[PDB]
């Protein structure tokens, strides 16, 4: 249960790891031009990742609009600090990606099973969350593109497998499914 | 001014006049109901009722009209039968209360105050409608003999002769002249309290008391001999 | 943290009333807290409570009782003792889960002159010609019944009083101070306090 | 001895002289508004059959229900306000499936109708509804306990079991064609025939396998609505023998 | 449990039934009321008899009292099923009534009943039933006179009662928690109701 | 033309005292098809003549068993008569479970009392249109119970409920000093009832369809004699 | 507080080709302490049905009670007919599975004869579970007695219960909580038929 | 009679129900065509009005589109609980609502609504249109105050309603229904014009609202 | 319209059915006085029973709310009593929440409240109820305080209710140790005011003084009459 996220100059760049053997888990599309990726407990993790999908879909037919990005994430962090209220917390990490296209520029924030939310340049969970940063921090630079991107991800995923994905990018084109790593 | 058209319709509204009419016109339907009488003696009371019997058709140790609240008191009422009945069972229920909390028997002052409460407070609220009886009940306690006679207003007196139903304004009349005539024991005024339903009247009497000496304070029916001895003095 | 009230309480009908004593002394541990406390408590004109166990949930019961009582005086008039001890089962007893009370009920009633009911921790409700309850009162079990006698005078149940709240002031260091004394008779409510220098020495 | 009017119709709670109760009686009057609903019942199973009323031609005439199926051996023909029936049909398929959940067995039509006659009671005492239902069901079904019978469920809370009903409007003169013409040995094809005659009386517009469904109860095929086709070819036989 | 009764015993005999109770309400190891009666008479014809918890025994008080209000405007069995159900209940909703209670009675046509239930809602007749300590002491004893149903007509009241008695002076010896004054209610379908008091162990 | 005005609903009492929505309630019960209850000192019967919307309907249950020792029948609204059976029968097994004591036949009429009662003082609802005749038989013996929705329930030895119900209170009247003394002959006394209802009929006569015969005695439980069964009575 | 006891015991239930079978011990016990001798363990429910509830008396009487509140209510709202071991089965889950998360800790059993006249006996687990057994036996001893009769079964209703009484015999002989009498119940179209047999005391 | 919902006429009808339908026939004209594999829905629609910041049809969803006619104000409303149940539906199950589904339970909300006489009944009636899940055959749903739902081939509500019905009834054939999305805008424009914005759904959740139809309207006008 | 039926404003601006429960507490035709001593207030109400067979000791209209608050009641008595159990309420409930006894004027407040309800509310009407509340305050001494079913309060030095109350009252106006003093003071005015002579059976009284309040008996009643007698 892997969950990483980088934004790179016009993009969003969204991976997520893998009885029952198929042939999109971890991963919820609120809108055309943002993605929301979580991880964290099965069952818990999923029913609210449904949840807000259904809110900003709800947002999106009434209004017509595309909520931005920085909405949909503050949403999110609403929401889920008011599930924990009346309850245990519960492990859950989601990393919402977006494109705003009022302001022409990728978005990728990280919001936390306590529900607080961070802007961030590249963010991740896990297992990723140990070692990852000492790649991404060394070879990640804010001009990067998207092409470059992949690289620094289809490099990290490599230091990741070493050690030890499907790959979304979210631009003006709208979300977009990828078999490079 | 009897009917008062246009503030009648209606239950808890003050007439320019002050009156409340529905309250008034339950009054009247206490005024068609067999005519019941009560009667305060220096030891106890006595109640009487002229039953108009119906048919054969009912049995006549089931078809009782004198009820009893509880082992010492006895409730007689005159009017609408479902709140006669609707308010027996209800001071039924204070007096069996009454004993559960407090161990003793409900004092007649105390159940009369409970009652009224009941039957005013449905003159307050349109939703509702006042009780259409006037009851008399009464008993004996540790301040001795109580007669009382609450009306559909809720209003109740303590009485040293109470009388209701058609058959109230002769009764009540005669009532007056035997307490300035003898200002009485339990036996006494059974008799007297059968001169009484004959005067005011086909119809059967029934005749009820409860006396600290003869009955040790529980309240018991007339019966037997002294039944037929009172109507031959009647 | 609750305050738990270490008493040495006793009441004791007589010939023509009933007399209601008790300690002065409340403690939080081994330190005294207060030692003029006034642990009689009027629930109404000629009945008195005294209180065991907690001293909050009591003190939050005694109140009620009172205002049930007054509630009670003002429609069927003075009350018994013995309706006093009712309303204190079924505020102790239904909530014996919750609260924590141990009650003694003495009162003065023309029907049932002088009265004492005593109400454990359990809830349970006994009426007794005399009743003695508090951490000090286990000391004086085999003094009191060897020394309490039916229908004594004011003099003599005071004097047995003061004799049997002296030891068990001795003895238990819970209990102390001044023994403040409720005289309940006909003639009207009566308070008297006797001082260590008054009992200590008997 | 003046006239004035009277106000013991508009209330549904006010009793009449009499003790008539007039808004259950204006109730029935809507259930004359709706369209005609017959049902035979009869050995070899019981037959329902329904004007379907088309509003106007672009109506879809082929989705018009009238027949509703509660349970698989049990069928209801309703008539009247249908906005007021689908609150009854979704309680008697509540209470058909509920029964199965707790008893693992098919619910006898004769206590399904005890219970929808228990909801349409509802205006008064068991209240939910400020109005007596407008709607006039006909239940037909097969319990293996009592065989093919066929009940009508009154808005007014009372059932009664019918040999051959017809509610809606036109139920007069279906009602009196059946008296004579309904017999014990009436067989099933027969039936089904006898209910699209009655329909053609009572039915103001032309008969046709567009505007009237027929559906029937047998053991072995249970509830089933007829095809427009073998409706058609009924119609065909109907007319070639008149 | 705070202020408990130790044990009831009962058997039944040819023309009825008797049940015994010793007149003790300990506070836990201090014998403190010794005068508290612990068999309640519903009418003439049966006896409740409690041990256990004696402010939850004051409460199953009341509810008999009320039964016999509210009906008058009783048969043994007719009362049982009433506290059996109360006792089902309070532990249904997790409040139980900490107390065991013996229905001795007899029926108004003639047939002897003898149930006990307690705090968990199990119940089950015998010819003989005690509860508490008395169930290992009293039991047997009272069994060797009644083993089984065919003893109970061989069984009259002069040897129920003495082995009922005798019952009771083996209790006392061993038993810390017992008291040597006890109640005895003998139900006979003929005499109906005797209740004996305050009889004095030797 | 002034009961107009005050007939609106069970709350408003009218100027003489006449409470007119009740009135009309107890006059619903004409409107139903007529029933006949009488008993003897061990045993009571029930007699019924249903009634079918049309020839090709089945004929209206009009006898209900709330348990193995007493029944009873309506006659009146078919919705309030389902309300009332269903909730007496509801009081019949509640007792059972928590006290397991047969509910008495007297009590059964009287809880049910309380409950019409209600609704003649209160705004809303409005007094039941059903009468019942009860029966039943337990320790004190044979009972026969009349309820009307006015809260009246009382004790008879016969009746009749339903339309043209006077005729067949006039034959029990003139018979009631036979059919008491039909004591232990369970036939005989049906036989008589059946007679009683007979002569209330105008058009119809009795037929094993339509006419429905229930009885209850020490030897025999409730049981309902409908269909084939009737045809020896007729 | 712990809300749930025991009583032991044993039950048996056997689906004979057309005759059905339901035996258990009549005895009651506590913790090493005979209750009782004689407890009616299995009972009639009517419609050829025979239900007993083993394990805790108070969940097992209760269960018993409400389905056969459950049959009356069928009989009213299905013109009194009949209730079939499958409806009752199912019925009876909804009453077991009720109280899933504070569950009845009893190992009930039905017995009696299927639509079609075979005999029925189903077997419920405590959170409501049930399946059609031939034979089935649930309790104590029901170790005990399953493998000695798969022996010989795996025969009418007079060879059964011959060897139903040897079972039970043997259970005994070994298994101290096994009753002092063993009550049967046998359902045939004929109807329901009650045998009691003697054990041995001790 | 006339005073409350929760009484009949001696009729038998409650007229304060059909007082809300004439509430509809006040309304805005709308307008519904189901092709042989599409729907057309048309509307009918001061000069200081902002044109940029007003659609009488809105969509409920992705496939399906709810037009309406009546008092605007209910229908916004009911609108907004229609789309809830949507997104409700899509959350607790997972397949999308049936257009017969929605309709029942938009039907549902107005004859809710009817059950209190404290409670004024939407005085609107719903023209829904769209396409099932993964599905290509076309359906359009009205509902009524009264909260009957009815499916039609073509349906017209509100101002001027007989009248545009009547047109429809005679060019519309069952039989013969049109198979072009011109052909059925065409009808829906030609039965516009007997007293313009027209929305398209198609299969496949693909909802465009039509621009410069004065080519059809030219086109029809010369015919 | 409804404005005479429900507590609604008229077009006059006044509230028809609050003013018609004004005239409902003559119906009783009873009239009150009540005056203030230097230690005690003494309140004084006529007993017509008239009925021969009625009860006198029964017809009461002065009721000991608390130890030391009375009241007397112009109007019916069934409405008289209810207000009571209030007024018999609220002040003990204000004991138990506050920890000490009620106060007169208080309890005038808490009731003329409960009034402005009935006023407003247009399905609860009004008590059709004058009530007068007397007591010996331990902070402002004696004091009289008189509700009314508008919802008004107001303390008086001396005050008088009932038909014929402007009678008394103007005589009051122009005469402006122990609680027996102001018994025969209140009495006599009573007497000449109304120019009835009174008996023991015609006539209540009701004394609030530091300690509690409480009413006269027959006989006592008959003691004061009989003091006056000697003037």
């Amino acid at each position: 249960d892997i969950i990483l996220g980088i934004r790179v100059q016009d993009s969003v760049i969204l991976a997520s790891s893998k009885g029952i053997s198929v042939l999109d888990d971890k991963t919820r599309q609120l809108s055309p031009h943002t993605l929301m990726s979580f991880a964290g407990e099965a069952g818990d993790t999923v029913q609210f990742a449904e949840y807000i999908q259904a809110n900003i879909q709800l947002y999106s037919i009434r209004e017509d609009y595309e909520l931005s990005p920085q909405a949909v994430s503050s949403f999110v962090r609403q929401e889920l600090a008011k599930s924990i209220r009346s309850r245990r917390p519960y492990q859950v990490n989601v990393l919402i990606g977006g494109y705003d296209k009022k302001k022409n520029k990728p978005e990728l924030y990280q919001i936390d099973y306590l529900g607080t939310k961070v802007e961030l340049p590249y963010g991740a969970h896990g297992y990723s969350g140990f070692y990852t940063f000492f790649l991404l921090d060394h070879h990640y630079r804010p001009d990067m593109t998207t092409e470059e991107g992949l690289d620094l991800l289809k490099l990290c995923v490599q230091e990741l497998e070493k050690r030890m994905v499907i790959v979304k990018i979210v631009d003006k084109d709208g979300i977009r499914q990828v078999d490079d790593f | 001014t009897s009917i008062g058209t246009g503030y009648d319709l209606s239950n808890s509204v003050f007439s320019p006049d002050g009156r409340n009419f529905q309250v008034e016109y339950a009054v009247k339907a206490v005024e068609n109901g067999t005519t019941s009488i009560g009667i305060k003696c220096n030891d106890g009371v006595v109640f009487a009722v002229e039953k108009l019997i119906t048919s054969k058709l009912l049995v006549p140790q089931k078809n009782v009209k004198i009820q009893v609240v509880d082992r010492h008191i006895g409730c007689v009422y005159s009017g609408l039968i479902p709140d006669g009945r609707h308010l027996v069972n209800r001071g039924r229920e204070e007096a069996a209360s009454f004993k559960k909390l407090y161990k003793t028997p409900i004092p007649i002052p105390a159940f009369a105050d409970r009652l009224g409460q009941y039957v005013q407070a449905h003159t307050l609220y349109n939703s509702v409608r006042p009780f259409g009886v006037s009851t008399i009940f009464g008993g004996v306690d540790k301040n001795g003999a109580h007669l009382y006679m609450l009306e559909p207003s809720g209003s109740y007196w303590g009485y040293k002769g109470a009388a209701t139903g058609k058959g109230r304004q002769s009764a009540k009349a005669e009532l007056e002249k035997l307490v300035d005539h003898h200002p009485l024991s339990a036996r006494e005024a059974v008799k007297q309290a059968a001169k009484i339903i004959y005067l005011a009247h086909d119809f059967e009497l029934e005749i009820s008391w409860c006396s600290l000496s003869e009955t040790n304070g529980l309240h018991k029916f007339v019966k037997g001999d002294l039944l037929q001895e009172a109507i031959d003095f009647a | 943290g609750e305050v738990s009230l270490g008493t040495s309480i006793m009441a004791v009908t007589f010939k023509d009333g009933v007399i209601l004593g008790a300690d002065s002394r409340t403690t939080t541990g081994a330190y005294i807290a207060n030692r003029v406390t006034d642990k009689l408590t009027r629930v109404h004109d000629k009945i008195w409570c005294c209180r065991s166990g907690s001293a909050a949930d009591t003190q939050a019961i005694a109140d009620i009782v009172q205002y049930h009582l007054e509630l009670y005086t003002s429609q069927y008039g003075t009350p018994s003792t013995e309706t006093a001890a009712s309303v204190f089962k079924e505020l102790c007893y239904e909530n014996k889960d919750n609260l924590t009370a141990g009650i003694i009920v003495a009162g003065y009633d023309d029907k049932n002159k002088g009265e004492v009911y005593t109400i454990p921790l359990g809830g349970s409700v006994h009426k007794l010609p005399y009743a003695i309850a508090g951490s000090g009162s286990t000391f004086i079990y085999g003094y009191c019944d060897k020394n309490f006698r039916e229908n004594m005078s004011k003099e003599e149940t005071v004097d047995f009083i003061k004799h049997s709240l002296s030891q068990a002031i001795k003895w238990d260091g819970s209990s102390g101070g001044v023994i403040r004394m409720v005289v309940l008779t006909a003639a009207g409510v009566e308070r008297l306090i006797f001082y260590p220098d008054e009992y200590e020495q008997l | 001895m003046f006239l004035t009017r009277s106000e013991y119709d508009r209330g549904v709670s006010t009793f009449s002289p009499e003790g008539r109760l007039f808004q259950v009686e204006y109730s029935l009057e809507a259930i004359k508004l709706g369209s005609t609903a017959i049902g035979i019942a009869t050995k070899e199973g019981v037959v329902l059959g329904v004007e379907k009323r088309a509003t106007s031609p672009l109506l879809e005439s082929d989705s018009i229900e009238k027949i509703v199926e509660i349970d698989r051996h049990i069928g209801c023909a309703m008539s009247g306000l249908t906005a007021d029936a689908r609150s009854m049909i979704e309680h008697a398929r509540t209470a058909a499936v509920t029964h199965n959940l707790y008893y693992d067995e098919d619910i006898n039509v004769e206590s399904l109708t005890q219970s929808v006659c228990d909801l349409a009671l509802r205006f008064g005492e068991g209240r939910l509804m400020s109005r007596p239902f407008g709607v006039a069901l006909l239940i037909a079904g097969h319990d293996a306990d009592d065989g093919y019978q066929l009940f009508h469920a009154e808005p007014s809370g009372t059932f009664y079991r019918y040999n051959a009903k017809a509610i809606g409007s036109g139920s007069e003169g279906a009602q009196a064609e059946l008296l004579n013409e309904w017999h014990s040995s009436l067989t099933l094809k027969e039936a089904e025939l006898l209910v699209l005659k009655i329909l053609k009386q009572v039915m103001e517009e032309k008969l046709d396998e567009n505007n009237a469904q027929l559906s029937c109860i047998t053991k072995q095929d249970g509830f089933k609505i007829y095809d427009n086709e073998k409706t058609a070819e009924l119609i065909k036989e109907l007319k070639e023998k008149e | 449990p705070i202020v408990t009764g130790t044990s009831v015993i009962s058997m039944k005999y040819d023309n009825g039934v008797i049940i015994a109770a010793d007149n003790l309400g300990s506070y836990g190891s201090l014998l403190r009321f010794n005068g508290v009666e612990r068999l309640i008479p519903v009418g003439d014809n049966t006896v409740v008899g409690i041990s256990g918890d004696i402010s939850d025994m004051q409460h199953i008080e009341r509810l008999l009292k009320d039964l016999v209000t509210e009906n008058a405007y009783l048969e043994p069995s007719y009362i049982f099923e009433y506290l059996a159900t109360v006792m089902y209940q309070r532990r249904s909703k997790m409040n139980p009534l900490w107390n065991a209670i013996i229905v001795a009675g007899v029926q108004s046509n003639g047939d002897q009943f003898l149930r006990y239930v307690n705090l968990l809602g199990v119940t089950y007749s015998s010819p003989t039933l005690a509860t508490g300590f008395g169930a290992h002491m009293a039991n047997p004893l009272l069994r060797k006179v009644v083993d089984r149903e065919s003893d109970i007509p061989k069984t009259t009241v002069q040897v129920a009662e003495e082995a009922i008695v005798n019952a009771m002076r083996v209790l006392y010896y061993r038993d810390a928690r017992s008291s040597r004054n006890f109640s005895l209610a003998i139900i006979d379908k003929n005499t109906g109701l005797t209740f004996k008091k305050n009889l004095q162990v030797e | 033309m002034f009961r107009n005005n005050y007939d609106g609903d069970t709350v408003t009492f009218s100027p003489t005292g006449r409470l007119f929505q009740v009135e009309y309630a107890l006059e619903a019960i004409k409107q139903g098809s007529v029933t006949v209850g009488l008993r003897s000192n061990t045993h009571a019967v029930l007699v019924a003549l249903k009634r079918n919307a049309d020839e090709l309907s089945s004929y209206q249950k009009k006898i209900i068993k709330c348990d193995e020792h007493m029944g009873l029948s309506l006659a009146g609204l078919a919705p309030d008569a389902r309300v009332l059976s269903n909730y007496l029968r509801q009081q019949c097994n509640y007792s059972s479970l928590v006290f397991n004591r047969k509910l008495a036949v007297e009590r059964a009429g009287h809880l049910l009392c309380d409950k019409a009662q209600k609704n003649t003082q209160s705004y809303g609802g409005r007094p039941y249109g059903v009468g019942l005749l009860i029966i039943g038989y337990d320790k004190s013996g044979a009972h026969l119970l009349e309820f009307q929705p006015s809260g009246n329930v009382t004790e008879l030895y016969g009746t009749a409920i339903g339309a043209r119900s006077q005729g067949a209170k006039t034959y029990l009247e003139r018979t009631l000093d036979t059919f008491i003394k039909i004591d232990g002959n369970p036939d005989e006394l049906i036989k008589a009832g059946v007679e009683a209802i007979s002569q209330s009929l105008r058009d119809e006569s009795l037929t094993v369809d339509n006419l429905s015969i229930a009885i209850v005695g020490k030897d025999t439980p409730f049981t309902i004699y409908d269909g084939e069964a009737v045809a020896k009575y007729i | 507080f712990n809300p749930y006891g025991d009583n032991g015991g044993t039950i048996l239930g056997i689906a004979g080709e057309d005759f059905a079978v339901l035996a258990g011990d009549t005895r009651n016990i506590t913790d090493y302490s005979i209750n009782s001798r004689y407890e009616p363990k299995v009972f009639d429910c009517g419609d050829n049905i025979v239900m007993s509830a083993n394990g805790f008396a108070a969940d097992g009487d209760a269960l018993v009670k409400r389905f056969k509140n459950s049959v009356k209510w069928y009989h009213f709202d299905h013109n009194d007919k009949k209730l079939s071991i499958n409806s009752a089965a199912r019925n009876i889950q909804h009453l077991l599975y009720g109280k899933r998360f504070f569950p009845y800790y009893v190992h009930t059993i039905i017995a009696g004869l299927d639509e079609d006249g075979k005999g029925a006996v189903y077997s419920f687990d405590p959170v409501g579970s049930y399946e059609r057994e031939q034979c089935r036996a649930g309790g104590a001893a029901a170790s005990l007695i399953m493998p000695f009769l798969d022996n010989q079964v795996n025969l009418s209703v007079e060879e059964v219960i011959k060897l139903v009484r040897d079972s039970f015999t043997s259970a005994t002989e070994r298994h101290i909580q096994v009753g002092d009498g063993l009550e049967i119940l046998i359902v045939t179209k004929d109807g329901v038929r009650k045998e009691f047999y003697e054990l041995k005391r001790d | 009679y006339d005073r409350a919902l929760s009484i009949f006429s001696p009729d038998g009808h409650i007229f304060q129900v059909e007082y809300a339908l004439e509430a509809v026939k006040r309304g805005t004209c709308a307008v519904g065509v189901k092709g042989k594999n599409c729907v057309v829905l048309g509307c009918e629609r001061l000069k200081l009005q902002d044109t940029r910041i007003t659609s009488k049809v809105s969509k409920i969803d992705s496939h399906v589109v709810l037009s309406f006619s009546g008092l605007n104000a209910d229908s916004r409303i009911l609108i907004e609980k229609a789309r809830v149940e949507a997104q409700s539906h899509r959350l607790t199950l997972e397949d999308p609502v049936t257009v017969e589904y929605l309709t029942r339970y938009v039907a549902g909300v107005q004859q809710r609504y009817t059950q209190s006489g404290g409670v004024r009944p939407f005085g609107v009636s719903t023209l829904i249109a769209g396409f099932d899940p993964r599905d290509d055959e076309p359906k359009l749903y009205q509902t009524e105050p009264s909260g009957i739902y009815s499916s039609w081939s073509a349906q017209t509500i509100g101002r001027n309603s007989k009248t545009v019905r009547e047109f429809l009834e005679k060019n519309y054939d069952r039989k013969e229904p049109p198979a072009t999305v011109e052909e059925c805008v065409k009808l829906t424009v030609r039965s516009l014009l007997e007293v313009i914005e027209i929305t398209v759904v198609k299969p496949d959740s693909d909802i465009v609202a039509l621009s410069s139809e004065e080519i059809n309207q030219y086109v029809t006008q010369i015919e | 319209g409804y404005d005479r039926h429900i507590t609604i404003f008229s077009p006059e601006g006044r509230l028809y059915q609050v003013e018609y429960a004004f005239k409902a507490t003559n119906q009783t035709n009873i009239n009150s006085l009540a005056v203030r001593g230097k230690d005690c207030t003494v309140v004084i109400s006529q007993k017509k029973v008239p009925d021969k067979l009625l009860d006198p000791t029964t017809v009461s209209y002065i009721f000991c709310i608390s130890r030391t608050i009375g009241m007397v009641v112009n109007g019916p008595i069934p409405d008289a009593r209810n207000a009571a159990l209030r007024a018999k309420a609220e002040a003990a409930e204000f004991r138990y929440k506050y920890g000490y006894d009620m106060p007169c004027d208080v309890l005038a407040k808490r009731m003329a409240n409960l009034s402005q309800i009935y006023t407003q509310r247009a399905y609860m009407r009004p008590l059709g109820v004058i009530l007068t509340f007397v007591s010996v305050d331990e902070e402002l001494g004696p004091s009289i305080y008189k509700t009314d079913p508008a919802g008004y309060y107001v303390g008086y030095k001396a005050t008088a209710t009932g038909p014929k109350q402007q009678e008394i009252t103007t005589n009051l106006e122009n005469h402006f140790e122990s609680w027996e003093k102001v018994v025969e003071f209140a009495i006599t005015h009573m007497i000449d005011a109304l120019g009835t002579e009174f008996s023991k059976n015609d006539l209540e009284v009701g004394v609030a003084t530091k300690d509690k309040f409480f009413t006269l008996s027959a006989e006592n009643i008959e003691e004061r009459l009989v003091a006056i007698a000697e003037q």
